[PDB]
This record gives structure tokens, C-alpha cells and sequence, in this order.
RNA sequence: AAAACCCAGGGAACCCACU
DNA sequence: AGTACCTAGCTTAAGCCTCAATAAAGCTT
DNA sequence: AAGCTTTATTGAGGCTTAAGCAGTGGGTTCCAGGTACT
């Protein structure tokens, strides 16, 4: 489905944000390049939250429609809940 | 036969090797991990022609790396049963005949070699020849062999040739 | 047994199938899948 | 309705349980009176309402919707009660807006009532439960927010806005943004385990509510049976209940 | 189970496409050239240059234009990809030799037409 | 390791084909010896078979190269002499026998019938409902062979046919008559022959589970004792029909063998004596191992023991936030979190490694890049204590760590919260006061359970979902559940 | 008599049961806590699927087994010689690896002991 | 004899406590 | 004699037992 | 032959039977005995 037929909710709901944070902090902890300029942090979860507030997570989320179809929303494209 | 087919393989990327250029890393990974490999179903993976499609990267739940399904044109070769193929002789033995087809070593045993084509270690090169000394198959010759069967062991295939049928031997 | 006697299958689209099989269930934080962006990885700098 | 159970509050439907004259007195926004308009609105806005008749027609039309809404609520709620749960606490946010912008409601207000009607209609379009444009989705969207829109119109009518609330133009703009933002936060999140949440939502109170609170007579003659056994008879469909009954 | 002498192939190699020794040689030479460039890349596998030398030694068509001429000449006759590739690679000179090396050519074409095809192959064979 | 990692999209349940069971079996000759071991070494073909699995630690499998941990176990088969129908499928067997013709082995229903085509039209994907419609349709017939409906009654366990003559019906008779039903004939009854065939329901070869199922500790399992009875009686039948052929000892030992194999699957036959051992305790059958609340599905698959968990009495503490829990040092000095070595924390983690275990803030396990663990409580040579980016360090939990904090019984979703770890000296769980109300824990000797998310990804999952500030308001009654405890409430009033 | 030092206990990958590769029971044998059925239900309600998987598989009894792709039965695998064959099928090439708890593997095993085939298909 | 005890290989039933 | 070898209530579907319309079978006028 | 009577007949009301019945720790006892043969 193209962007014309993009029917899921534009807001990043809490499960998606919770999993994105975990899977991004896991990557950062494993020496992944950091997308945002950190001001000095050791905890990778804080770095992932900083990226979330910066909307620069290099993850596209695949929302599976119950019929079998799926949409691909960008993290920067999703409106953050908080 | 030398084949040009499309093969699907999954490449695994750790976040440590994401980098600014990500797809080039995947291309290098594919160009390293399948090249020179051999499968029992598709034979020798000779070369990858062109990386056709890069699939969506599914991050494995819980574990860190991402997964890339990749379709790519690849040059391959797999030995068959019953075909005459050109070969280079690598060693002549009293028990058999060591021949080469690209990267594949082929063993042509003497019982599968006709009675006229006898072995002589008295020659300076140990070679196969007849009593008339017309057909002399020795080291580094260009011959044709009849592939009877192939055996795969330790992820590579070696075959057995024969010279029973007509027009088999030195070119 | 009755499923085995009738040759039944199981799509495992529920929750407890994945739980007993030990794989991730589609029950929130797992109802979806994540794809690594290609373009956004270019815009990020390497940390020292 | 598609609304999660965390971001809702008990609210009172003002459209329900007035008299017909009381409903008209409190919501019609009689524009014919001079002095009332002078006290509530600024003079530039007062002459704007009095001169134009198109604005008067629109103010009459929205009141027509309220009478239509008033009949709908009475059909929905045959019992004379209005304690209903809704996501956005409109009365509190209006009171929140009043303190933020330092209304001093003694002075006449300065927002055009046509902005209130237009702002509400635009806000109702922005609150979307069901996407799409086909009439099937339009009816679903209308039915999903039918109760909320009726409450939204009732609290944000032109009469109460100019008489008992008296917000400012910037305050009203902030109010619309706040209502829209809070309503979107109350949308049910795709992926919530509703089945598990609902099952625990019923089984948790089952521990506290007595096995035999009905040991006493309850109805003087009937033996109500309310308790764990009555809960049990509903959870499993029991063809032989302990005390079947009718209400003739 | 498989026998290409009567064209018995597995279901996997149904959409497969064949290649010449010279086509493989030129493709591998281009890949070796790009390996010479594009630094920070290690050498290719042993099978790579093994097959490269194998197909360079047995190369018969020294020109890519010769390759194109051979394909435009051979594709329009009713030949299977395996038979066509084997004929263009082994390069027989007599129709009896062509039929003996490839026993699946029995009756596919007239022996006079088959000999004419072999003569065309010998005409377009890049001699050394 | 060469096998690609995959996930189970679907699982299909079917009966094991006797021919399939024979070929998948590793005991090629079959279990023919009731003995367990021969002269102190496992007897091939006995109850304990080396091919079947690994016997003891520091050993290898003879089928695979398992190390008693990577060896999943390998099944064996028992080719018993006379075929036997086993319990459970007997009720389904009886229904199939009714539907099929006793003599002609026909569908008995004349599928060339718009009624059945209506049933087949209605039954697209439901096998059990398809078999029901037909069972009701089967009714009584005697239809083609004539007088071919013998009422099939089940006395005790053995089922006997009875016309209006009654004879106990042989299991091999059932196997012979199910051999004739065709493929589409089975599909009418709702069994796919590719997956479930009626002739397979009669167990003509009994699978013996590997050593991973029944353990040995010298000491045999209850299942082993029953399998001893199976092969002891099986050998008796095999030798009785080989030369004896008394036609009466067979008539009784087949029933005895039928009883033993039936009880091995299901112990508590309602009308049949429970099987017994020499100790006097009833043997636990496979069905009894699964049906109970302490069985496998509930007692092991649904709810199971978990590592990285602590349990001690809780004591109130008002000097810490609602999202903080005060865990003891000894619990924190025994509970570890797997932290990834990165250049940001490589110096801090190196400082923790040189401290080692028993130096509270330190660590006990260090994991290499290849999954090799090195202990730290035993003081290895400083040479392998170096750290580069990629290693794992299981360090003792420090302040700020996230834990899951729950009380049995967990009624609602606020009975299980995520808290931040604070280290306090004494040996109790100091938690805040307002957390009492959701937990319903009044410190009157109440002891609490604390779980630690080991992965980093799940740590963020709890922190974004299970933190107590994020569930102050309940979904069940859209109201807060934290509230103010009594002493603060009276004092603030 | 209910003092706290008799009741306090923690655990990290301690001793493991022999019948199934799950933790022991009771602090006397350095046992671990049981994440019972209601705990699983509560973690479903929380929607913390990854944490539930961690608790029930990674932190309790991680295990891996080789199954061939054609028939859903576990095969024989010599990880030393990298020989992966399914007896009965003898494919030796279309075989897959899955990560599933040891309790589930055991359960499937006595299910096979009941002549029931839990054929696992990864396709 | 890497005696890397890198630290259980027993189970079953019953009773008693605590929530 | 010491030891190795043999042998309390519940509920609900569910199968089973009995009983009244009804059309085929054969008389009946 | 249309109707009455009989006789299977067939679907529709009444009786037994499995099968389930909340969560974690601590102690105690018991698991062959009986014959047989040197
Ligand atoms: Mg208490
Ligand atoms: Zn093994
Ligand atoms: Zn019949
Ligand atoms: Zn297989």
C-alpha cells in the first residue's frame, strides 16, 4: 500500500515506542553509530531516549494489518506520544 | 554446467558494522560469504554477477543484528551425470587418473579406462598410452571425460570420469 | 489427541502458542516488526 | 468507541435533565436583548451580531442541533441520570483555561460567538476515530463520537461561553488545541491486550465482593443471590440457576 | 535421477540460463578488474581464479562481438539452452561428432542443417 | 549450527504412522530385552539403550555427538507381536467403527448423497464437526452386506461387537478393517490420510521415549518400570505364538499386554485396576504427567521456575520514591545484569572486573565474544581479565537498575510493577507506602518476589511500560490506585 | 519463628533440575522463584511480550533443537562433524534450527511417545 | 586424570506452617 | 548366614433407554 | 381404491460419567520381600 492508502494511526503508541527504545538501546550498546550528538552519557537507554526526542531513529516500523497487509511507518514520520 | 541463476540468501549485519554506508557492507558480506562455496543442490558457487534485490531488514526480536534477504544473479557450476566435459590432467596413476575441471578434482579409475589405454611409469612422466603410442594422455593434457557420478564431501563435490564410450580421451 | 486424531493444524496466531514454543508472541510490543532504515543510517556520525 | 479506559473521567451532561424552558433559557443565546449583549461582549462584537442576520441564522441552527441532540440523549438514556465517562474533562479544562489567561470574568468577553460555533465544528472534524471518506466510515465516525460531540457542543455552546465562561480569543484557541490533544491521547492503542485487561478488570473485584453478601434477605422476599455464586452462574452459562426470577 | 543426455533436469534448474566459457571469462575478468579497484577489499576465493584460468585456457571466442554474433545466430533455431551452450562450447566439426557428444540432438535438426550450423560455428570460431 | 535459525509458523498434530515410527526409530532391532543393563554396561535393545540417548554426565551419545545437554534424545520402537488399540483413541476408534461398514469396510453412508454433499459443503476445515454429522447420520443400517451392523459395545476397556452373536473383537481385526478405507473415504469422516489415518490409531508398534524423558539416577523411572512390563509381556507373546500357539495363553496375555500399554498412556482407567509397582505407589502415566495442574503444560510450560529472582520479607519505608525499592546487599551481591562492553563504560566495567566477586559493586561472570564464560569468584589469572568492545559483563546490580516486583496472588496488572533499585543495608525489601494499595501487602510477614530483566531491550520495555508512575490510574475503573496510606492520610488531614 | 534471614534468598543461574532443565524448588537447594500462570497473564496484560519471552525462555530454560523442514520431527545432529540428518527422511539438506524451551521439547517428546506427531513446520 | 567439584543429578507420598 | 537372582459435592455434555406420529403393507368391503 | 388398521420407525424427552477445583518454603517417611541355594 502506498502513502495515499496509509490508514493506521499516525501516533506512535506506547508498545511501539517501548520496543523501539529497547531495540535501539541494544544497538547503541553494541557499538552502533549514534544518530544524535550526545552531551556525554554512559547508559545507552538514555541515548535512545535522546534520539527519540530528536526523532532520528533509523528504524522503519512494519505495522501488520489484520487482513495480511502491512504498512511501513518511519519513526520520524510517526508522531511521538510524549 | 556453467549456469547464470538467481539465488536467495540472508545476510546478517551487526549494529557495530552499520556505518554511514550500509548497503556496501552488505554487498561485501555477500561477495565474501558465498564466493568459493559449494552446495549439494546448486553445486559450485562460482561468482555473483549482480546483487539484484535487497529485502526489508527484519531486526531479530531480542537479539541485536538485522536480517537482509538478498536476491542476486550468480554464476554457478554443478557437475552432472552423463556428460562429456573438457578437463586438464593433473596426475596419471596406476590406480586411476587425476583430472581437473575448474576447481573440481575428478578421479578416473583404470578399471573404468579401456584396456588399450595402459599405464607406464617407465616414461619420464608417468602417463597413460597405448601400445601404438598414438594416444598419450600425460601431465597437463587437454582431454575429454565421461562423468559417471559425483560425490560431495566437506562441502565440495568431486566426480568420477570414464572412457568407455566413443570419442573419449585426448583431444 | 483429538486434534492428532483429526489431523488438525495450528496457525499459532494466538498468544500462548508462542509462549509454550518460547518464541515472541504478537501481544503488544511484538504485534509488529521493525525494519532498519537505510537512508537515516547515512545521516548519523560515528562516535569516537 | 475506541477510547482507552485510562484517560476518561466521570462527567455530567448538561443537555440532559433540564426543563424545555430551562434548556432554552440556558442554551439559546438570545441575541435580541441589547443590554445582555452589552455586558457579555465587547461593543464591536455586539453590533456585529446585531447587524448581521447570517450570524443570527447560524446561532439558531446550532441550537437546532442541540434540540436534536437533546432528543437523542433522552433516547439513549431513558433513566434521568447523566453521570457518564468521557475522555476529555471539558469543564476542568475551561476552568484551567480561565486561570491560565487571567479572565477576570466581570469584564465583557472578547471572542466572537461565530468563532465558537466554527471552532467546535472544525474540532469535531479533527476528532477522528474511524478514517476514510465513504459513508460507511462516516457513519462509524459519527457514531463513535456521537456522545462526545453532543457533550462537546453542550459545554462549548455560544450562550454558556459568553455568559458563564467568558473565555478570550487566545484562551479559546488554546482550549481547542488542548481538547484535540487530550482526545488523541485517549485513543485505544493498537496492540493493547484488551482481553487480558478486561478479564483481570472483572476478576480483581471478584476477590473483594463477598461470597455470601446475600446471606441476608436482600430484597425482603426474593433472595437476590448476588455474590460469587451469582457471578459464577453468569461466567458459565448455567441452565439451572440457584434462583431464577422475572421482573414483570 | 538427472540425465542431460536426454535433457532430464531438476525442477530447480528450469528457469536457469546458460553461459559460454568466453562469456564467463569476460565476466570474471571484469570482476577481477573491479576487485583491482575498490580498495579495502580482500582477494576473491580460490574457485574464482581457478575457474577464471580454466575458462581462459578453453576460450574459443576472443571477441564480445563474436559472442553476440554467435548468440544472434544460434538463438532462432529450436535448441535447448543446454544443447546450444554445449554446441557453442565443445565446437564439434562433424555432424556425427555433434550427435555423439550430445545424444539429445538426435532428430532435432536435419544432419545437413546440423553440419551447416557446425560449419558456421567453425567460421565464427576465433582462431589462435 | 549450520542449520538456519527459524521460527515455528504452524504446528500440525497427527498420529505417528507405524511405518514412520519404525524408520525414525534408532533402536533398529527394537526393544527385545526386559533387562535394564547387562553386566554394568547398557544393553543394546534393552530398556536403557546407548543409541537411545546419553546415560551419564561426561559422556557422549552413540547416535549423535550429544554431551548430555545438547543431546535431545532419540526414540526407540517396540514391534509388539499382536496389534493393540490403546486408550484415548478407543472412543474415537468406536465412532469410526460405527461409521464404517463392519464387513465390506465401506463408508456405510453412501456418500453419493446430497445430504452428505451438504455436510461436506458445511464442513470445510472442521474435521471433528464433519465426523459428528456422519456419526449421527450413521444411525443403524445393515445396508449392503446385510445384517452388517453389530452394536459395538465397550465392556470395561475391551470393546466387543454384538449382533441381534456377541464376540470380543480383536485389535488386529480393527487394523485389518481400517486398512481398506480409501483416501477420500477418510476425508468424508474428517481424517486426512496424509496426517491421520484410522489404521494408524491401532498401535502396532509402541514408541519408547528417549532417556531425556525418563531419567536415571542406579535408580529407574516409573515410566521405565512400565516399559519393562511392556517388553517382558511382549517377549512372552512373541515366544508363545512362535512355537506354543496355545490359542488360550494368547487369549489372556494379549489382554494383559493390552492393559499394560493402555495404562502406560493413561493410568486412571475408570473401571480397571490402577497399575502397581513393588513400592506400593501407583505409577504416573504419560497422561497423568500432563493433565495435572503440576503437569507439563501448566506446571512447566505456562508457569515455570525462573532464574534471576529474589524473595524476602518487605518492610515499609517512607524515605524513598514510589518507583524505588530497597533491596538488600546480599541479594544485590548475588543478582547480576548482563552489561555490554562499550567504550563508554569500558573503564567502569574494567574497575568492576578487578574488584571481582564478593566486592559488592563488582561482577562474577565475564562472557567472551564467542559465548565463553569466565568466572570471577575464583580469581583467574589477570591476563584474561582484559576487556575489549563486545564482551559481556554480568555485574552485580547497582542503584538505578530496573526490577519487576510482584505479589502472589497477582490479581490485576498493578500487582506486578517495575521499580528502580536502591541499595540499603538490612535484609528486606524496603518499598514505599503508596505502593501498598495496588499490592495489598500489609507488611504482616508478607514476602515479595523480585524479578530482574536480564536483557537490555527488556529493561527498556519495563521502563516504558511497567514503571509505577505509568499505572497510577487503573483501566478497570478509570481511577487512581496508589492513593495515600493511612498514617500520611490522617496526618495530612 | 518467622524471621527474615530464614526467608531471604536470591538466585542467578543456580542448580538446574534433571527431569527438565528448569531451576530447582526451595531456597534450601538454591531454588528459583516460579513465574506462575497468573504472572504470565499479568505480563500479557502489561503487553510486555519481550519480558515475558525473556522470563519464560531465556531466564528459565533456553534450548535449541534441529528439525528437518519436510517432516516436523526433530532430527539427529552431530555438531562436531556438522552432519545434520533426519532418519526416515534422509534429506540432510533441508533442516532447520529452532530455539525452543527444554520443557517444550520434552513435552513434544512424550507426545511422540503417545504416538502423536507435533509436526513443526518453519515454512 | 583439563581430580575446571566452572560447586546438587535422587525421586515419590504425607504433614506443618505463611499469604 | 550372606548375597545374588527372580517376581464432598456440583455441573454438563454424552451415551443409553423408552414412547408416541406415520407411511408402507395388507386386508376390507 | 380411498380409507382404516397395523408395524416398523424415527425423531424427540429422561438417566450415568468424567473433570475440572489460586499461589511458595520446611519437615518426615518410604522406596523388596521371599524363597533358594551353598
Ligand atoms: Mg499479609
Ligand atoms: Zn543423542
Ligand atoms: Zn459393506
Ligand atoms: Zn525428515
Amino acid at each position: 500500500q502506498a502513502n495515499q492508502k496509509r490508514i493506521t494511526t499516525p501516533y506512535m503508541t506506547k508498545y511501539e515506542r517501548a520496543r523501539v527504545l529497547g531495540t535501539r538501546a541494544l544497538q547503541i550498546a553494541m557499538c552502533a553509530p549514534v544518530m544524535v550528538e550526545l552531551e556525554g552519557e554512559t547508559d545507552p537507554l538514555l541515548i535512545a531516549m535522546k534520539e527519540l526526542k530528536a526523532r532520528k531513529i533509523p528504524i522503519i516500523i512494519r505495522r501488520y494489518l489484520p487482513d495480511g497487509s502491512y504498512e511501513d511507518w518511519g519513526v520520524d514520520e510517526l508522531i511521538i506520544s510524549d | 554446467m556453467f549456469y547464470h541463476i538467481s539465488l536467495e540468501h540472508e545476510i546478517l549485519l551487526h549494529p557495530r558494522y552499520f556505518g554511514p554506508n550500509l548497503l556496501n557492507t552488505v554487498k561485501q558480506k555477500l561477495f565474501t560469504e558465498v564466493e568459493g562455496t559449494c552446495t549439494g543442490k546448486y553445486g559450485f558457487v562460482i561468482a555473483v554477477t549482480t546483487i539484484d534485490n535487497i529485502g526489508a531488514g527484519v531486526i531479530q526480536p531480542g537479539r541485536g543484528f538485522v536480517l537482509y534477504p538478498v536476491k542476486y544473479k550468480a554464476i554457478v557450476f554443478r557437475p552432472f551425470k552423463g556428460e562429456v566435459v573438457d578437463a586438464v590432467v593433473t596426475q596419471v596413476n596406476k590406480v586411476g587418473l587425476f583430472t581437473e575441471i575448474g576447481p573440481m578434482s575428478c578421479f578416473i579409475s583404470r578399471h573404468s579406462i579401456p584396456s588399450e589405454m595402459e599405464f607406464d611409469p617407465n616414461s619420464n612422466p608417468p602417463c597413460y598410452k597405448t601400445m601404438d603410442e598414438d594416444i598419450v594422455i600425460q601431465q597437463d593434457d587437454e582431454i575429454r571425460l565421461k562423468i559417471v557420478g559425483t560425490r560431495v564431501d566437506k562441502n565440495d563435490i568431486f566426480a568420477i570420469g570414464s572412457l568407455m564410450d566413443d570419442y573419449l580421451g585426448l583431444v | 489427541m483429538e486434534a492428532a486424531a483429526h489431523g488438525e493444524s495450528d496457525p499459532m496466531k494466538g498468544v500462548s502458542e508462542n509462549i509454550m514454543l518460547g518464541q515472541l508472541a504478537p501481544a503488544g510490543t511484538g504485534c509488529f516488526d521493525l525494519l532498519l532504515d537505510a537512508e537515516k543510517c547515512k545521516y548519523g556520525m560515528e562516535i569516537p | 468507541d475506541g477510547l482507552a479506559g485510562e484517560s476518561v473521567e466521570f462527567q455530567n451532561l448538561a443537555t440532559l435533565k433540564p426543563s424545555n424552558k430551562a434548556f432554552e433559557k440556558k442554551f439559546r443565546f438570545d441575541y435580541t436583548n441589547e443590554r445582555a449583549l452589552r455586558r457579555t461582549l465587547q461593543e464591536d462584537l455586539v453590533k456585529d451580531v446585531l447587524s448581521n442576520a447570517h450570524i443570527q441564522n447560524e446561532l439558531e441552527r446550532e441550537f437546532e442541533r442541540m434540540r436534536e441532540d437533546r432528543e437523542v440523549l433522552r433516547v439513549i438514556f431513558p433513566t434521568g441520570d447523566s453521570k457518564v465517562v468521557l475522555p476529555c474533562n471539558l469543564l476542568r479544562m475551561i476552568w484551567n483555561a480561565q486561570k491560565i489567561f487571567h479572565i477576570n470574568p466581570r469584564l465583557p468577553s472578547d471572542l466572537h460567538p461565530i468563532k465558537v460555533v466554527e471552532g467546535v465544528k472544525e474540532l469535531s472534524k479533527k476528532l477522528v476515530i474511524v478514517n476514510g471518506d465513504d459513508p460507511l466510515s462516516r457513519q462509524a465516525q459519527e457514531n463513535a463520537t456521537l456522545l462526545f460531540n453532543i457533550h462537546l457542543r453542550s459545554t462549548l455552546c455560544s450562550r454558556r461561553m459568553a455568559e458563564e465562561f467568558r473565555l478570550s480569543g487566545e484562551a479559546f484557541d488554546w482550549l481547542l488545541g488542548e481538547i484535540e490533544s487530550k482526545f488523541n491521547q485517549a485513543i485505544a492503542h493498537p496492540g493493547e491486550m484488551v482481553g487480558a485487561l478486561a478479564a483481570q478488570s472483572l476478576g480483581e473485584p471478584a476477590t473483594q465482593m463477598t461470597l455470601n453478601t446475600f446471606h441476608y434477605a436482600g430484597v425482603s422476599a426474593k433472595n437476590v443471590t448476588l455474590g460469587v455464586p451469582r457471578l459464577k452462574e453468569l461466567i458459565n452459562i448455567s441452565k439451572k440457576p440457584k434462583t431464577p426470577s422475572l421482573t414483570v | 535421477e538427472e540425465d542431460a543426455s536426454q535433457l532430464i533436469f531438476p525442477k530447480e534448474f528450469e528457469t536457469a540460463e546458460t553461459l559460454l566459457n568466453s562469456e564467463v571469462h569476460m565476466l570474471l575478468e571484469h570482476r577481477k578488474q573491479q576487485n583491482e579497484s575498490a580498495e579495502d577489499e580482500q582477494e576473491l576465493s580460490e574457485v574464482f581464479m581457478k575457474t577464471l584460468n580454466y575458462t581462459a585456457r578453453f576460450s574459443r571466442f576472443k571477441n564480445r562481438e563474436t559472442i553476440a554474433s554467435v548468440r544472434s545466430l544460434l538463438l532462432q533455431k529450436k535448441l535447448h539452452k543446454f544443447e546450444l551452450a554445449c554446441l557453442a562450447n565443445l565446437c564439434p566439426e562433424t555432424a556425427e561428432e555433434s550427435k555423439a557428444l550430445i545424444p539429445s540432438l538426435e532428430g532435432r535438426f536435419e544432419d545437413e542443417e546440423l553440419q551447416q550450423i557446425l560449419d558456421d560455428i567453425q567460421t565464427k570460431r576465433s582462431f589462435q | 549450527s549450520a542449520c538456519p535459525l527459524r521460527t515455528i509458523k504452524r504446528v500440525q498434530f497427527g498420529v505417528l504412522s507405524p511405518d514412520e515410527l519404525k524408520r525414525m526409530s534408532v533402536t533398529e532391532g527394537g526393544i527385545k530385552y526386559p533387562e535394564t543393563t547387562e553386566g554394568g554396561r547398557p544393553k543394546l535393545g534393552g530398556l536403557m539403550d546407548p543409541r537411545q540417548g546419553v546415560i551419564e554426565r561426561t559422556g557422549r551419545c552413540q547416535t549423535c555427538a550429544g554431551n548430555m545437554t545438547e543431546c535431545p534424545g532419540h526414540f526407540g520402537h517396540i514391534e509388539l507381536a499382536k496389534p493393540v488399540f490403546h486408550v484415548g483413541f478407543l472412543v474415537k476408534t468406536m465412532k469410526v467403527l460405527r461409521c464404517v461398514c463392519f464387513f465390506c469396510s465401506k463408508l456405510l453412508v453412501d456418500s453419493n448423497n446430497p445430504k452428505i454433499k451438504d455436510i461436506l459443503a458445511k464442513s470445510k476445515g472442521q474435521p471433528k464437526k464433519r465426523l459428528t454429522h456422519v456419526y449421527d447420520l450413521c444411525k443403524g443400517k445393515n445396508g449392503g452386506c446385510g445384517r452388517y451392523q453389530p452394536r459395538i459395545r465397550r465392556s470395561g476397556l475391551e470393546l466387543y461387537a454384538e449382533w441381534k452373536k456377541k464376540i470380543l473383537l480383536s485389535p488386529e481385526r480393527v487394523h485389518e478393517i481400517f486398512k481398506r478405507i480409501s483416501d477420500e473415504e477418510c476425508f468424508v469422516l474428517g481424517m486426512e490420510p496424509r496426517y491421520a489415518r484410522p489404521e494408524w490409531m491401532i498401535v502396532t508398534v509402541l514408541p519408547v521415549p528417549p532417556l531425556s524423558v525418563r531419567p536415571a539416577v542406579r535408580n529407574q523411572d516409573d515410566l521405565t518400570h512400565k516399559l519393562a512390563d511392556i517388553v517382558k509381556i511382549n517377549n512372552q507373546l512373541r515366544r508363545n505364538e512362535q512355537n506354543g500357539a496355545a490359542a488360550h495363553v494368547i487369549a489372556e496375555d494379549v489382554k494383559l499386554l493390552q492393559f499394560h500399554v493402555a495404562t502406560m498412556v493413561d493410568n486412571e482407567l475408570p473401571g480397571l485396576p490402577r497399575a502397581m509397582q513393588k513400592s506400593g505407589r501407583p505409577l504416573k502415566s504419560l497422561k497423568q504427567r500432563l493433565k495435572g495442574k503440576e503437569g507439563r503444560v501448566r506446571g512447566n510450560l505456562m508457569g515455570k521456575r525462573v532464574d534471576f529472582s529474589a524473595r524476602t520479607v518487605i518492610t515499609p519505608d517512607p524515605n524513598l520514591s514510589i518507583d524505588q525499592v530497597g533491596v538488600p546487599r546480599s541479594i544485590a551481591a548475588n543478582m547480576t545484569f548482563a552489561e555490554i562492553v562499550t567504550p563508554f563504560n569500558i573503564d567502569r566495567l574494567q574497575e568492576l572486573v578487578r574488584r571481582g566477586n564478593s566486592q559488592y559493586p563488582g561482577a562474577k561472570y565475564i562472557i567472551r565474544d564467542n559465548g565463553d564464560r569466565i568466572d570471577l569468584r575464583f580469581h583467574p589469572k589477570p591476563s584474561d581479565l582484559h576487556l575489549q568492545t563486545g564482551y559481556k559483563v554480568e555485574r552485580h546490580m547497582c542503584d538505578g537498575d530496573i526490577v519487576i516486583f510482584n505479589r502472589q496472588p497477582t490479581l490485576h496488572k498493578m500487582s506486578m510493577m517495575g521499580h528502580r533499585v536502591r541499595i540499603l543495608p538490612w535484609s528486606t525489601f524496603r518499598l514505599n507506602l503508596s505502593v501498598t494499595t495496588p499490592y495489598n501487602a500489609d507488611f504482616d510477614g508478607d514476602e515479595m518476589n523480585l524479578h530482574l530483566p536480564q536483557s537490555l531491550e527488556t529493561r527498556a520495555e519495563i521502563q516504558e511500560l511497567a514503571m509505577v508512575p505509568r499505572m497510577i490510574v487503573t483501566p478497570q475503573s478509570n481511577r487512581p490506585v496508589m492513593g495515600i496510606v493511612q498514617d500520611t492520610l490522617t496526618a495530612v488531614r | 519463628k518467622h524471621m527474615v534471614d530464614d526467608k531471604i534468598h536470591s538466585r542467578a543461574r543456580g542448580p538446574i533440575q534433571i527431569l527438565n532443565r528448569q531451576p530447582m524448588e526451595g531456597r534450601s537447594r538454591d531454588g528459583g522463584l516460579r513465574f506462575g500462570e497468573m504472572e504470565r497473564d499479568c505480563q500479557i496484560a502489561h503487553g510486555a511480550a519481550q519480558f515475558l519471552r525473556e522470563r519464560l525462555f531465556e531466564a528459565s530454560d533456553p534450548y535449541q533443537v534441529h528439525v528437518c523442514n519436510l517432516c516436523g520431527i526433530m532430527a539427529i545432529a552431530n555438531t562436531r562433524t556438522h552432519t545434520y540428518e533426519c532418519r526416515g527422511c534422509r534429506n540432510k539438506t533441508q533442516i532447520s534450527l529452532v530455539r525452543m524451551p527444554y520443557a517444550c521439547k520434552l513435552l513434544f517428546q512424550e507426545l511422540m511417545s503417545m504416538s502423536i506427531a507435533p509436526r513443526m513446520m518453519s515454512v
